[PDB]
C-alpha cells in the first residue's frame, strides 16, 4: 500500500437499465408464452417426479 | 398356476372368461404404509417421553 | 355513585381483560421476535462464513513448525521447502508461550502464528 | 390516574398493534435472506476442485490438510460438514481455490 | 437451417447505450446496431455489437443511410482484437418494420452472409419476451405471389455465459434465483395466467380488428390451420381423463401423507422442548 494507493467504487442503475435489465433477466428465466413448460413438469409429477416422489419417501 | 402367480389370469365357471390385468405402482403404498408404521413408534415414544415426564 | 366502582369498574375489568389480549399479542411479540432473532443471528452466521469466505481465497494457509526461537521477536519458523521463513507471529499472541521443535499453525503469507499443534 | 388508564393504556395497545405486521415483515423477509445467503455459500462451492488428503483434526471445526504436493495446510473446515468426515486418514477433497472441502470421496 | 438463436444481455445493454449516446435530439428513430454473433455452429450465439450512425427521412421510408466504411473499420478493430467473433445480422430497435427494412436488410443480406434481424422495443414495457430472431429468407408461397425476403421467426433464448451473470447478478441484489418451494413456484402461478391473458387479448383484438377491416394478404391461408389446432381441443368431456384425476388426486393423496405424518413428526422436538426446558429453568430459576 505504500506509494500506492486506492478508491472507492459506487455504481449507477437508471429505470431503462433497471426494468430491461430486470425483465431481461426475469424473461431470462421465465418462458417465452410461460405458459408452456408448467404442464410439463404438472405431467413429469405423473411420468418423472413419482420416481423422486418415491426416493424421496 | 393363478395361484403360484406364475402369470395374470383369473378364471370362470359359469362363464369360462379370461381376464388378464396387472398393477405396476407396488412401490407406491409400500414405502407409504412402511413410512406410517415407521411413524407410529415415534410417536408412540414420544407419548412415553411425555406421559413420562407430565405424570 | 357506583358506575365508576361498578359500570366503569366492568368497562375497567374489560381494559384488564384488554391487557389480557395485549398479554397475548405481548408474548407473541416475545416468542416471534425470539424467532426472529434465532433468524437474524443463524444468517447473520452464514454471513460471517462470508467474512470467512476471503480466508477461503487465502488458499488455506500452512503448517508452520518452530524448531528455534529468537530473542529478536523475529521467530525462525521450519517451513515447507524452499520455507524457513523468519518473522514476527500476530501480536495478540506472546512469543514465549510458542515453544520450540513444536509444531503451529501459521498463516500463508502473513505469516502469523495461529496456535500450538499437537 | 384510574379513568385516565384506559385511554393512556390504548395507546399502549396502538404501539404494540404495530409490532404485529412489522414482525411479519420481518419474519417474511429475512427468511427469503436466508435462502439468499444459503444458495449464495453453496454456489461458492464448485466441482471443479483440487483433492487433498487428511492427517489430523488438531481442534474442532479446524484441522490440517495433506496437499496433493505434500505440503501441509492449515484450513478451518466448513461447518456443514459434520464429524464423520473428520476421518484422520481420508481422501478429502477441499477447492481449487477455496480449499474448504466439500465432500470426501469414498476410497 | 437455423433452429434457434443465443442473444446475450450485452448487446441490449448497448441498447441501454443506444438510448444513452442519443444527446437528446427529438428524433429517437430504430436506431440500427450491426449484430455480431457465432452463426459457426448451427445455433447463433451473440457476443457483443457496436452501432453506426443511421438516419432516414420524415416522410420518405426508402430513403436509408449506412456506411461500409464504419463497418468495415469498427468490425477490422474488433476482428484485429477478437477474431473469434464475424459479422452476423442486425437490427433495429423500432416496435416496427417498415417497408424499407428488405432494402437496408438487404445490404448485410450482400456484404455479410444471410443475416438475422432482431425487433426489440425502444421501451421495455413488454411483459413479453423484447427479442425475436426473424430470418431472412426468401419463401415460395402457395397462392402464386412472387417471391420476396420474409422475416419467419426463429425462437430465442438470452442467455449469459459466465462473467455477465456475475456482473448483472451483483447489479441487482433485487431477483432472487431459482428457488423452488413456495414462492417462485406460486408467483408464476399467480400471474401464469395474466401471462397468457396479455398475450391472447394482446393479439384477437386487433387480430378481430383485421378480420373485418383488413385485406392485403395477412396470411389468411394460416388463419386455417390456426382456427384448426384451435378446434383441436373441442372442450374434452374429461370421461376418460376422470381415471387421470383419480391419479394426480391419489398422488395428491401420498402428498396428503407425507405432509400430515412429515409435520407431525416436526411436532416431536416442539412438544418436548416446550416442557422440558420451561419447567426446569422454572424449577431451577428459584
Amino acid at each position: 500500500n505504500r506509494h500506492y494507493y486506492s478508491i472507492t467504487i459506487n455504481y449507477r442503475k437508471n429505470e431503462l437499465e433497471q426494468k430491461m435489465l430486470l425483465n431481461l433477466h426475469k424473461k431470462s428465466w421465465m418462458e417465452g408464452l410461460t405458459l408452456q413448460d408448467y404442464s410439463e413438469h404438472c405431467k413429469h409429477n405423473e411420468s418423472v417426479v413419482k420416481e423422486m416422489l418415491e426416493l424421496a419417501k | 398356476m393363478i395361484l403360484d402367480k406364475k402369470f395374470h389370469g383369473i378364471l370362470d365357471q359359469g362363464e369360462g372368461v379370461l381376464i388378464i390385468f396387472d398393477e405396476p405402482p407396488v412401490d407406491k403404498t409400500y414405502e407409504a404404509a412402511l413410512e406410517t408404521i415407521q411413524n407410529m413408534s415415534k410417536v408412540v415414544d414420544s407419548l412415553y417421553n411425555k406421559a413420562k415426564k407430565l405424570t | 355513585l357506583e358506575e365508576g366502582k361498578a359500570g366503569s369498574g366492568l368497562r375497567q375489568y374489560y381494559l384488564s381483560k384488554i391487557e389480557e389480549l395485549q398479554l397475548i399479542v405481548n408474548d407473541k411479540s416475545q416468542n416471534l421476535r425470539r424467532l426472529q432473532a434465532q433468524r437474524n443471528e443463524l444468517n447473520a452466521k452464514v454471513r460471517l462464513l462470508r467474512e470467512e469466505l476471503q480466508l477461503l481465497q487465502e488458499q488455506g494457509s500452512y503448517v508452520g513448525e518452530v524448531v528455534r526461537a529468537m530473542d529478536k521477536k523475529k521467530v525462525l519458523v521450519k517451513v515447507h521447502p524452499e520455507g524457513k521463513f523468519v518473522v514476527d507471529v500476530d501480536k495478540n499472541i506472546d512469543i514465549n508461550d510458542v515453544t520450540p521443535n513444536c509444531r503451529v499453525a501459521l498463516r500463508n503469507d502473513s505469516y502469523t502464528l495461529h496456535k500450538i499443534l499437537p | 390516574d384510574l379513568y385516565s388508564r384506559y385511554k393512556k393504556l390504548q395507546q399502549e395497545l396502538e404501539f404494540l398493534e404495530v409490532q404485529e405486521e412489522y414482525i411479519k415483515d420481518e419474519q417474511k423477509n429475512l427468511k427469503k435472506e436466508f435462502l439468499h445467503a444459503q444458495e449464495e455459500v453453496k454456489r461458492i462451492q464448485s466441482i471443479p476442485l483440487v483433492i487433498g488428503q487428511f492427517l489430523e483434526a488438531v481442534d474442532q471445526n479446524t484441522a490440517i490438510v495433506g496437499s496433493t504436493t505434500g505440503s501441509n495446510y492449515y484450513v478451518r473446515i466448513l461447518s456443514t460438514i459434520d464429524r464423520e468426515l473428520l476421518k484422520p486418514n481420508a481422501s478429502v477433497a477441499l477447492h481449487k481455490h477455496s480449499n474448504a472441502l466439500v465432500d470426501v470421496l469414498p476410497p | 437451417a437455423v433452429q434457434k438463436v443465443v442473444v446475450h444481455p450485452l448487446v441490449l445493454l448497448s441498447v441501454v447505450d443506444h438510448f444513452n449516446r442519443i444527446g437528446k435530439v427529438g428524433n429517437q428513430k430504430r436506431v440500427v446496431g450491426v449484430l455480431l454473433g457465432s452463426w459457426q455452429k448451427k445455433v447463433l450465439d451473440v457476443s457483443n455489437s457496436f452501432a453506426v450512425p443511421f438516419d432516414e427521412d420524415d416522410k420518405d421510408d426508402s430513403v436509408w443511410f449506412l456506411d461500409h466504411d464504419y463497418l468495415e473499420n469498427m468490425y477490422g478493430m474488433f476482428k484485429k482484437v477478437n477474431a473469434r467473433e464475424r459479422i452476423v445480422g442486425w437490427y433495429h430497435t423500432g416496435p416496427k418494420l417498415h417497408k424499407n427494412d428488405i432494402a437496408i436488410n438487404e445490404l448485410m443480406k450482400r456484404y455479410c452472409p444471410n443475416s438475422v434481424l432482431v425487433i426489440i422495443d425502444v421501451k421495455p414495457k413488454d411483459l413479453g419476451l423484447p427479442t425475436e430472431a426473424y430470418i431472412s429468407v426468401e419463401e415460395v408461397h402457395d397462392d402464386g405471389t412472387p417471391t420476396s425476403k420474409t422475416f419467419e421467426h426463429v425462437t430465442s433464448e438470452i442467455g449469459a455465459e459466465e462473467a455477465e451473470e456475475v456482473g448483472v447478478e451483483h447489479l441487482l441484489r433485487d431477483i432472487k434465483d431459482t428457488t423452488v418451494g413456495t414462492l417462485s413456484q406460486r408467483i408464476t402461478n399467480q400471474v401464469h395466467g395474466l401471462k397468457g391473458l396479455n398475450s391472447k387479448l394482446l393479439d384477437i383484438r386487433s387480430y378481430l380488428e383485421k378480420v373485418a377491416t383488413g385485406k392485403l394478404p395477412i396470411n389468411h391461408q394460416i388463419i386455417y390451420q390456426l382456427q384448426d389446432v384451435f378446434n383441436l381441443l373441442p372442450d374434452v368431456s374429461l370421461q376418460e381423463f376422470v381415471k387421470a384425476f383419480y391419479l394426480k388426486t391419489n398422488d395428491q393423496m401420498v402428498v396428503v401423507y407425507l405432509a400430515s405424518l412429515i409435520r407431525s413428526v416436526v411436532a416431536l422436538h416442539n412438544l418436548i422442548n416446550n416442557k422440558i426446558a420451561n419447567r426446569d429453568a422454572e424449577k431451577k430459576e428459584g
